[PDB]
């Protein structure tokens, strides 16, 4: 948003093999990044 | 300022569209300002941005 780029992260221990989590947790602000790059696509590394 | 002209100081003088606040752009392609499409270096409506 106008260049700011926000992590939101969160770490949750869950038990689970196939299905999505049941239940609700919330999401702490991490890191705001000031950058301001301009984005269209994205990719992961595996 | 320089006697002979101070030419290092460049801005771009066509563009598509209006831009956004506190953003910013390099590419310097050269801009298709006339009805058809343009290519290439150089050419009529095809000016260095």
């Amino acid at each position: 948003i106008d260049g700011y780029f926000k992590i939101y992260s969160k770490h949750t221990p869950i038990n689970l093999v196939r299905g999505l989590p049941q239940g609700f947790s919330a999401l702490e602000p991490l890191v705001d990044l000031p950058i301001g790059i301009n984005i269209t696509r994205f990719q992961t590394l595996l | 300022s320089k006697v002979g002209g101070n030419h290092n100081y460049l801005y771009r003088l066509f563009r598509k569209s209006n831009l956004k606040p506190f953003e910013r752009d390099i590419s310097t392609e050269i801009y298709q300002a006339g009805s058809t499409p343009c290519n290439g270096v150089k050419g009529f409506n095809c000016y260095f941005p």
